[PDB]
């Protein structure tokens, strides 16, 4: 996926 | 006429009802609480989103993840990874994330 920032992909991993 | 093809996003419930359960606040341990409250958590009860938010602060601020691959968290020799049940973890595995947190809460 490239090099996605830990800041986003972690905080955005929740279902909904 | 409407050439603007836009999804009609609204509360339309004919056949189904939105799959939404009340976000369960999770039960922490002193270990979690120390990381949470030291990263700006005002709560003592928090949902999975809030774990992501606060727990992520801890991993960030301590820089427990890899230097070249952000999706690779080592946190080795810390309590974080240990407690997750791991030596290191990948943030790509959503299911693992849930379960590593779930390992530490009571339901």
């Amino acid at each position: 996926d490239g090099g996605t920032t830990f800041e986003h992909l972690w905080s955005s991993l929740e279902p909904d | 006429n409407t050439n603007m093809s836009v999804p009609t996003d609204g509360a339309v419930t004919t056949s189904q009802i939105p799959a939404s359960e009340q976000e369960t606040l999770v039960r922490p341990k002193p270990l979690l609480l120390k990381l949470l409250k030291s990263v700006g958590a005002q709560k003592d009860t928090y949902t999975m989103k809030e774990v992501l938010f606060y727990l992520g602060q801890y991993i960030m601020t301590k820089r427990l993840y890899d230097e070249k691959q952000q999706h690779i968290v080592y946190c080795s020799n810390d309590l974080l990874g240990d407690l997750f049940g791991v030596p290191s973890f990948s943030v790509k595995e959503h299911r693992k994330i849930y379960t590593m947190i779930y390992r530490n809460l009571v339901v």
